């Protein structure tokens, strides 16, 4: 079967800046006929994936035509000329000329965009999750960037490290930032021995934490 | 259109619903041609390592195609697309023992914009659908990847609007969990 390469996993650019992924199939996708069966898609977070080129270079209906792809008989380029923010996603090369189909491995764009500190807020738990016994604290660092980021919880001033979980998103489609959300769970009786609760962000952007912190005896 | 989610228990088999193409994506992975087949002639063509995996056994009556899986290993969880170039919706195969659990959903009230949230949380298998006001508020909005926790996910969302309009013009986090066939629509209201 036919082998498709992507040598990079990822490509980054500035918004409003030209970028290309390159592919690569072991075979010629040329066709006696003259056509060169070779796919482009797009695929975001959560989508199916989404044709922008087929037949090697042909612009998808309803894809915008900054979209082009180029190439030789096994050497294919996708051109995104004054990328977007909703450009942001994974895109494959798809040869379909023999059976097998397969595809390449795929290449994450990667916006590059000014440094920005995170939004955090910080959430006690619902009257309902107490009603069932639970007690979850929700903090979001929102529309941060880089992606690296930091988060600490404070229980009564003692930090604490078990019963936190975070997710972080893909990056944002509208600005280029990032968002991550940390949980600490603890169970209602827990949660009633303690008054402070505590989220510490600490971001590239600066050297002192963001800080967010409410008192169940507020 | 392809159902939301199949919970089969390891071992079970799968019958899934839709020139018919398949591929097959594990979370956070790529794609693979799993094979096409064609209603016509019920003329079926596998890809090798899935010919002894799968079935593309059409049906005229329903004017749908199917794909059916025989014994599943958590190496057969994964995302499910039956296209046309006309994409399916997938469906999210997850081979695993546990039974289905519909979340529980709590609202995320605080204490010039303002942040709510929605945590979804205590439920098997993935996937979760969530929106805010039927999807009319979508430009504030970011949802959180579920973490896998004691054989349970735990999903959260934000949404973050001008401050003057909440609670005045009401905020509503909707989760369908395809799995259990449940919805839970949660306006969010002041503490």
């Amino acid at each position: 079967e036919i082998v498709m390469t992507q040598a990079a996993p990822s490509v980054p650019v500035t918004p409003g800046e030209s970028v290309s992924i390159s592919c690569r199939s072991s075979k010629s996708l040329l066709h006696s006929n003259g056509n060169t069966y070779l796919n482009w898609f797009l695929q975001r977070p959560g989508q199916s994936p989404q044709l922008l080129i087929y037949r090697m270079s042909n612009l998808a209906s309803g894809v915008p035509d900054r979209f082009s792809g180029s190439g030789s008989e096994t050497a294919f380029t996708l051109r995104t000329s004054r990328v977007e923010a909703e450009d942001v996603g994974v895109y494959y090369c798809m040869q379909h000329l023999e059976y097998p189909f397969t595809f390449g491995s795929g290449t994450k764009l990667e916006l590059k965009r000014a440094d920005a500190a995170p939004t955090v807020s910080i959430f006690p738990p619902s009257s309902e999750q107490l009603t069932s016994g639970g007690a979850s604290v929700v903090c979001f660092l929102n529309n941060f960037y880089p992606k690296d980021i930091n988060v600490k919880w404070k229980i009564d001033g003692s930090e604490r490290q078990n019963g936190v979980l975070n997710s972080w998103t893909d990056q944002d489609s509208k600005d280029s930032t990032y968002s991550m959300s940390s949980t600490l769970t603890l169970t209602k009786d827990e949660y009633e021995r303690h008054n402070s609760y505590t989220c510490e962000a600490t971001h590239k952007t600066s050297t002192s934490p963001i800080v967010k912190s409410f008192n169940r005896n507020e | 259109q392809q159902p939301g989610a199949e919970l089969v228990k390891p071992g079970a088999s799968v019958k899934l619903s839709c020139w018919i193409n398949w591929v097959k994506q594990r979370p956070g992975q790529g794609l693979e041609w799993i094979g096409n087949v064609y209603p016509g002639s019920s003329s079926t063509n596998y890809n090798e390592k899935f010919k002894n995996k799968a079935t593309l056994t059409v049906d005229t009556s329903s004017s749908t195609a199917y794909m059916q899986l025989s014994s599943l290993t958590s190496d057969d969880s994964a995302f499910y697309y039956c296209v046309r170039p006309y994409w399916g919706q997938g469906t999210l195969v997850t081979v695993s023992a546990a039974k289905t659990t519909a979340p529980s959903v709590y609202p995320l009230a605080p204490v010039s914009s303002v942040t709510l949230g929605c945590l979804v949380k205590g439920y098997f298998p993935e996937p979760v659908t969530l929106t805010w006001n039927s999807g009319s508020l979508s430009s504030g909005v970011h949802t959180f990847p579920a973490v896998l926790q004691s054989d349970l996910y735990t999903l959260s969302s934000s949404v973050t609007v001008t401050s003057s309009t909440w609670p005045s013009q009401s905020i509503t986090c909707n989760v369908a969990h395809p799995a259990s066939s449940t919805k839970v629509d949660k306006k969010i209201e002041p503490r």
